């Protein structure tokens, strides 16, 4: 014979766009996420430099 | 939904702890990655 | 002119006053720009062997009696004019346009019966 | 610009919004602006790609897929009994869309219709198989070869010595992809 | 292609063929492969017709 | 000006196409008197253009038929 | 004649050739057979994929974006496999011809194309991951070499050139040919004239393209793929060698070829870059009297200067792009 | 002392500078290679093995290649400005610390060498464009020149940030500084200020009209033969590892961790390896991923967009290290 | 005698290892030569880098019908 379908048809094949949304990306958490590190990053660096500067009055 | 089954998508597929590593990290796991079956 | 540097719109002569004007307009421009053409191509030639063939080109036309064939000569002359003056041509076009540098020679048809025969057809 | 007949229902855009009317929070708004989520997300994508199996094949150790069809490097073919297949109908050198065939021929000594020159200009070939399928024999054939790239082009100015060795050679792939693909021919 | 002239036309020059070429190949007495052809010329150090 | 004549007579005398030198004169015509055809008239005012440095209009050049003519154009134009 | 039309528009070489095929079956007075039909809107969206994989990529290669090219040319690794296997080529095919394609596809292509099918949605997706919400693609593309519908027209710009200016307008659908009745897909139109709706409007047509492919792999006919008259198709080759009837037009049609009635006609098909014309005067003899070829390319870029003028130079790069100019099809 | 100075000169140079040259090599051998699994490719793996000698041959092919010079303009000063750019280029690496102390120059101005050796290194692009006689490639060379300038001042401006953290220029006393904290997180908009000054800085892509030659008017590099290109490149590439190395420094903890000298060596030497190849493979993935911004753009990002921010970023921090009272000491410690 | 054949084996492999063509693409052949530096074949695996200009270039490869029109700028090239 010649080269033909199969007798039902092919399947349906994906073709409409697909590009969905993740929250990985989402924006709201990820200002959050910044947040909490720069808000992290200051409370040790709060705790840091007083340190820091505790020791220079020692060594002084 | 826009996505078919990448259990219908004629491409080499992940197994055991992969396929469950790449549901968990890609965009879309329906998503193929073009490398076509060898059988 | 508004299309690109040297573009001349396509018109008809209206009379044989006209066409003449445009004929000797064409020459003009051809002979100034002879000077330019020589230093814009290094021309191995002087000025004054350009400007004799400026006036060749314009004698093998100079007993047309016929007003249609004027417009497209002129229209070729102001082609060529645009195409050498803009930096379109290279250096082998033109210097094509002078005979003499064929390694054959500038006399490339025998000079009588008897030259071409002892040599062949030339 | 549009089709005869009335307006394509709802052709006409509605009027464009304001910045006050767009339907998306400040927030949202400022957020992939200075984050640039867009940007992250394509980054993102890359990386899924680093992680996959790449396509690159290790040519020459590896080769690429070519079909019975394939059109390479041209033969002249013989019979089992090693006869010449050409009998210098002359049909290949007519239908050369690049005039790259020229055939001399006669008797031959047994009076035989066969050629005497058989020249393919492979450096005026294009490659389209033309000749193949007028041929009524079989005899002149493209080959699947390909790599035969050379020093000099008198080496591509092919004679009847340089085909009638090329299909000795490469007999074996001429039949099987005359074998595959005749019952289409 | 055809050496026909259209009066009004702004720019009227070739488009297709070399600068400086002769004749108008699409006419039917523009014999196929044409008059004359390029080489390198080793004195000259360029391209010659 | 008499400057400008002694210039002209750098270029018409030295022009090979005079049918005989020394016929220049104040208001000698190239046509009826030097017997220059339309060509070799339009190459004589290109070179006086060449002379005092200055570009020559058409219009102004079909005007231009005699030495005098050409005296009394590069006096009128500033540039010299 | 039929294989120069390969070497034109030279990323698109079985539309070329169909185009060609679509006027010469014209001035013959022929119907092709369904199946040839199938195939070549089969092979011509394949074809216009193939187009726009090198276009799309390519433009977006030249503006920096150096991934998305790699990706899309795997792609068209495997669509050129599909070209050698109905032919014997990469690229210059020569399949289809007059009267219909070649020769027969081999009967496992179908599935071969099937199972690309499955996986190539995936492909146009990742391709749109990384440009079209890009805000550097957007600002490169965005408010870039606009055109009016208006001039779009008056300058003869065809296809993407123009319904990326908001004219529906599809030769495909205006003025069908092979199986394009037989087939739904949808026409992307932009509306503002730029770069940016006319890149949306070509990842679309990836979409609408193997939508329509789909649809011709489950209605494929049975049945040959040449006329079926050996006056103007060559016979098979086992006809040819069997009866005399078949080896006669075999050897007329391999020197002399089939005449073709005398008249003109101008035949146009939406290429992949724009509607592709070809004008062919035949004389009643075996040669064309004349053959023009009407290239959509030609007309974009002899509008470079009307888009371009009073615009940055860094912009001309973008809008080079935008008109997809091989110059094969520019110069013939 | 123990030995002699110059003998510990002499080791400690070459401790630094030919190790260094060595990543170089590989940065570029890695780019090809990255991007190649990003492109679903292998990327350099014949020319050694796995492709470890590619840019021994690369290096080789192209000294060995004859230069072709302008129209006689200058010998000294065609060469002149590819000598300056790789010089300064290379300069900056003999204050990194490598452990605390552990630099060619534990200099207390450190970070003011850094700046002034990168700003010379902008002369010899400026001086070869000109130097090549060509209005176009000229064009190129000044509008990659505009881009450095304007970009060292976006990482100046974010330099003097950090500078206000720890109180010192000294490399080694910002690194121990960060013992508190890495500076990314408390100074998280600089970093991302700082390391997209960087790219900038460095004709990177998306920044990379500099070497684009599908740009019409853009590929100033791209007229580089022979030794010049050889001189561009390896200072390209020595400023990208540099400008990795820096940032590490400034906000990523320096050769911080996450008995024997030896080992302690080692360690620090690898925690800022492991840091400065992280942010390259970034540098890298970044050229992958997106397109090329136009000048004007990029000139626009810089003046309207980095800027701004950073000086409003000067306003607030120091204000708020008063609120707090951690405005540090900046007398010898740490 | 074995010294200079080192050198030449040595500047030879430098040849080989950094092979850098510029593609004057002038036409159809120019999109197999394109298809040369795609995953399939990555002839950037094997050293093989394209370069725009022939500056910085080794290589010819004239892919492509060569025109009279275009033959000055191939041999300026
Ligand atoms: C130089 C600085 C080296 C710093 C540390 C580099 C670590 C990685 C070393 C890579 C080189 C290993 C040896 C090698 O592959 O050479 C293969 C070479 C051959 O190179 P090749 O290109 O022919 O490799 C063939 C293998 N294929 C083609 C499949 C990938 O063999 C030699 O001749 C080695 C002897 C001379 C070595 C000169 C380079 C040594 C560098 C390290 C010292
Ligand atoms: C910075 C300046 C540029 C870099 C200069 C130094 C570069 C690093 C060392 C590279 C040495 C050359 C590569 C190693 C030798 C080699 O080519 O091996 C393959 C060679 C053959 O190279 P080949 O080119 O004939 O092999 C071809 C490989 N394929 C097929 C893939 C194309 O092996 C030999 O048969 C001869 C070996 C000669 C002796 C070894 C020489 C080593 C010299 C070390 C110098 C170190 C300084
Ligand atoms: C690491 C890779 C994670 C991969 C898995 C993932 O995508 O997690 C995303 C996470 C959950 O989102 P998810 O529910 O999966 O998406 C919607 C699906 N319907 O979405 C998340 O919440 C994670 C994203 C927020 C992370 C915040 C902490 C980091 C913040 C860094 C700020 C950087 C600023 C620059
Ligand atoms: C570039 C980036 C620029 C933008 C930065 C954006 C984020 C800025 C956030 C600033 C927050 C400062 C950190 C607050 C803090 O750490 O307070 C610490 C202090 C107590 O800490 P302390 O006693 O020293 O030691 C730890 C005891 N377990 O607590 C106190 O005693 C004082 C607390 C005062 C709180 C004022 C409001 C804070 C918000
Ligand atoms: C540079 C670094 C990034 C700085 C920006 C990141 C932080 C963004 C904070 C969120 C901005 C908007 C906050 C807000 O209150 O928005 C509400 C208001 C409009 O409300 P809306 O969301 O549109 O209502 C829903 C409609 N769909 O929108 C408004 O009226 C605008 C109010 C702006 C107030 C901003 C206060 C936060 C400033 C954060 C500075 C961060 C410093 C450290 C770095
Ligand atoms: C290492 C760790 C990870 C590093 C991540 C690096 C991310 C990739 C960096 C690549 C280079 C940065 C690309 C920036 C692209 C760009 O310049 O876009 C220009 C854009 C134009 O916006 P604008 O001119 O202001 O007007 C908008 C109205 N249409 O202007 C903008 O979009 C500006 C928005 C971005 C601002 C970022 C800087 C602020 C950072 C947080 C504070
Ligand atoms: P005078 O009375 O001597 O002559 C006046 C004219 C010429 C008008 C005649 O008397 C006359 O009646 N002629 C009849 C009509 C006529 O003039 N024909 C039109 C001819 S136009 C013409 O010949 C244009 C040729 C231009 C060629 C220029 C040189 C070639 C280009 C290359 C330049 C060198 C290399 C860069
Ligand atoms: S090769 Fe075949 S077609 Fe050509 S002359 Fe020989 S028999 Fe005839
Ligand atoms: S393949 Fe085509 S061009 Fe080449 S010899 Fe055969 S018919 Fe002629």
């Amino acid at each position: 014979p010649q080269d033909m379908p199969p007798p039902g048809g092919y399947e349906a094949v994906q073709y409409k766009r697909n590009l969905p949304s993740r929250g990985l990306f989402r924006p709201r958490p990820l200002l959050a996420g910044a947040a909490v590190l720069m808000l992290y990053g200051w409370y040790k660096l709060v705790k840091g430099i007083r340190e820091q500067n505790e020791l220079a009055r020692e060594k002084m | 939904s826009n996505a078919v089954s990448i259990t219908k998508k004629y491409t080499v597929q992940s197994t055991g702890i992969w396929e469950r590593i790449r549901r968990a990290l890609v965009i879309d796991p329906n998503r193929s990655n073009g490398v076509p079956l060898n059988p | 002119v508004q299309p690109t540097k040297f573009a001349v719109t396509v018109r008809q002569s209206r009379n044989w006053a006209d066409a003449k004007q445009r004929v000797i307009a064409a020459y003009r421009a051809w002979i100034r720009a002879a000077p330019e053409i020589q230093t814009m191509y290094s021309i191995p030639f002087p000025v004054s062997h350009i400007r004799t063939r400026i006036r060749q080109e314009f004698e093998r036309h100079r007993y047309v009696n016929k007003l249609n064939v004027v417009d497209v000569l002129l229209q070729q002359s102001n082609a060529d004019f645009q195409e050498t003056m803009n930096f379109w041509r290279q250096q082998s076009h033109v210097m094509a346009f002078f005979k003499e540098e064929h390694f054959r020679g500038e006399k490339r048809l025998p000079s009588n019966f008897i030259t071409g025969f002892l040599e062949g057809r030339n | 610009a549009t089709p005869a007949g009335p307006p394509p229902k709802n052709f006409r855009l509605p009027p464009p919004k304001n910045w006050d009317e767009e339907s998306e929070s400040t927030i949202d708004k400022v957020g992939k602006y200075f984050l640039m989520t867009e940007m992250l997300r394509g980054m993102y994508v890359l990386l899924e790609q680093f992680f996959r199996p790449p396509y690159t094949i290790y040519y020459p150790f590896e080769k690429g897929p070519i079909s019975p069809r394939f059109r390479g490097e041209h033969a002249l073919r013989r019979y089992p009994s090693g006869e010449e297949r050409c009998i210098a109908c002359k049909l290949c050198e007519a239908v050369c869309p690049a005039q790259a065939i020229t055939i001399e021929a006669e008797e031959r000594a047994d009076g035989s219709r066969r050629t005497t020159r058989y020249d393919i200009d492979m450096t005026k070939c294009i490659y389209c198989g033309f000749c193949q399928e007028s041929c009524p024999v079989d005899a002149i054939v493209e080959s699947p070869n390909a790599e035969y790239a050379t020093e000099t082009r008198e080496e591509l100015l092919y004679n009847k010595e340089k085909l009638l060795a090329n299909g000795d050679k490469w007999e074996p792939e001429l039949a099987a992809a005359i074998r595959a693909d005749a019952p289409y021919r | 292609m055809f050496g026909v002239l259209f009066v009004g036309h702004p720019d009227l020059r070739r488009i297709m063929t070399d600068y400086g070429f002769e004749g108008h190949p699409l006419r039917k007495d523009f014999p196929l492969t044409g008059y004359t052809e390029i080489r390198y010329d080793e004195e000259k150090k360029r391209i010659v017709v | 000006k008499v400057e400008v004549y002694e210039r002209i007579k750098s270029l018409l005398a030295g022009f090979d196409k005079v049918n005989d030198p020394n016929n220049i004169t104040e208001t000698a015509h190239f046509a009826n008197d030097l017997g220059l055809d339309s060509l070799d008239t339009v190459e004589v005012v290109m070179a006086i253009e060449e002379e005092f440095s200055i570009e020559i209009p058409d219009k102004d050049a079909d005007q231009i038929h005699s030495v005098d003519k050409a005296i009394e154009y590069i006096l009128r134009q500033p540039d010299a | 004649a039929l294989p120069y039309f390969d070497r034109l528009d030279y990323v698109s070489m079985m539309t070329n050739e169909q185009v060609f095929s679509l006027a010469v079956e014209k001035l013959l007075n022929i119907e092709i057979p369904p199946r040839a039909k199938f195939i070549r809107t089969m092979f011509g969206e394949i074809t216009r994929i193939l187009n726009h994989l090198m276009s799309v990529l390519s433009h977006a290669m030249d503006v920096g974006a150096l991934t998305p090219f790699l990706w899309g040319f795997e792609e068209r690794e495997k669509l050129m496999e599909f070209y050698e296997r109905v032919s014997g080529a990469r690229l210059h095919a020569a399949y289809v011809r007059p009267g219909g394609v070649h020769q027969d596809i081999p009967v496992g292509l179908l599935d071969d194309i099937y199972q690309w099918a499955t996986q190539f949605g995936d492909r146009i997706d990742e391709t749109e991951e990384m440009l079209t919400d890009n805000r550097i693609w957007i600002n490169r593309l965005k408010g870039v070499g606009v055109v009016s519908a208006a001039d779009a027209l008056n300058l003869s710009f065809t296809g993407v050139m123009l319904r990326g200016s908001g004219v529906p307008w599809d030769v495909r659908k205006s003025s069908p040919y092979d199986a394009y009745d037989q087939v739904e897909f949808d026409v992307p139109v932009g509306i503002n004239g730029d770069c940016y709706d006319r890149y949306l409007c070509r990842m679309e047509e990836f979409r609408q393209s193997l939508r329509i492919i789909h649809q011709c792999l489950n209605k494929m006919p049975a049945g040959p793929v040449r006329y079926e008259d050996y006056k103007i198709t060559p016979p098979p080759r086992a006809a040819m060698k069997e009866n005399m009837e078949a080896l006669i037009h075999h050897f007329l049609l391999f020197t002399k070829g089939y005449a073709v009635p005398p008249g003109d006609t101008y035949t146009a098909i939406e290429a992949p870059k724009g509607e592709m014309g070809v004008y062919v005067v035949s004389d009643g003899s075996e040669r064309p009297y004349r053959v023009h070829i009407r290239a959509p390319g030609f007309a974009h870029l002899s509008g470079f200067d009307h888009i371009t003028r009073g615009h940055l130079l860094a912009d001309a790069v973008a809008v080079i792009g935008t008109m997809d100019l091989v110059f094969g099809e520019v110069d013939r | 002392m123990s030995y002699s100075q110059t003998i510990n000169s002499l080791v400690e140079v070459v401790l630094v500078l030919v190790p260094s040259l060595v990543g170089i090599a590989y940065v570029t051998v890695g780019e090809r290679k990255t991007m190649g699994s990003m492109q679903r490719r292998l990327g350099p793996n014949a020319v050694g093995i796995y492709g470890l000698l590619q840019a021994f041959a690369d290096a080789l092919k192209l000294l060995l290649k004859e230069y072709v010079g302008p129209t006689q303009a200058n010998l000294v000063l065609f060469f002149l400005g590819p000598v300056i750019t790789l010089i300064f280029s290379l300069l900056g690496y003999a204050v990194i610390p490598y452990g605390p102390g552990l630099a060619v120059n534990d200099l207390s101005t450190g970070i003011l060498y850094m700046l002034a050796v990168s700003s010379l290194a902008t002369y010899g692009i400026l001086l070869a464009g000109w130097s090549a006689n060509s209005k176009y490639a000229f064009l190129g060379s000044l509008r990659s020149t505009a881009q450095l300038i304007s970009y060292e001042l976006v990482l100046s401006s974010s330099i003097l940030l950090v500078i206000m953290l720890s109180g010192s220029l000294s490399l080694t006393v910002i690194v121990e500084s960060q013992r508190a904290i890495w500076y990314i997180l408390p100074l998280l908009p600089v970093f991302i200020i700082f390391f997209i000054g960087s790219v900038a800085e460095t004709n990177r892509a998306p920044f990379d009209l500099a070497e684009a030659e599908s740009e019409l008017v853009s590929g100033f590099m791209t007229e580089h033969a022979a030794v010049i290109f050889v001189f561009f490149f390896l200072a390209e590439y020595g400023s990208i590892v540099l400008m990795c190395i820096l940032t590490s420094i400034l906000f990523l903890g320096g050769y911080l961790l996450i008995n024997a000298p030896t080992v302690e060596g080692s360690f620090y030497g690898l925690s800022l390896g492991v840091k400065t190849s992280i942010l390259i493979f970034v540098f890298i993935w970044t050229r992958a991923s997106f397109p090329r911004i136009r000048f004007d753009q990029l000139m626009s990002f810089c003046w309207t967009v980095l800027l701004p921010i950073l000086f409003a970023l000067i306003v607030l921090v120091p204000c708020i290290l008063y609120s707090f009272n951690i405005f540090p000491v900046n007398i010898s410690l740490l | 005698q074995y010294a200079l054949t080192t050198l030449d084996i040595i500047t030879n492999w430098a040849r080989q290892g950094s092979f850098w063509p510029m593609t004057f693409g002038l036409a159809c052949c120019a999109v197999e030569m394109m298809h040369l530096s795609t995953p399939r074949y990555d002839q950037d695996r094997l050293g093989i880098i394209f370069r725009a200009s022939p500056r910085q270039s080794d290589v010819m490869i004239v892919a492509g019908t060569l025109t009279n029109k275009m033959a000055p700028a191939l041999r300026q090239v």
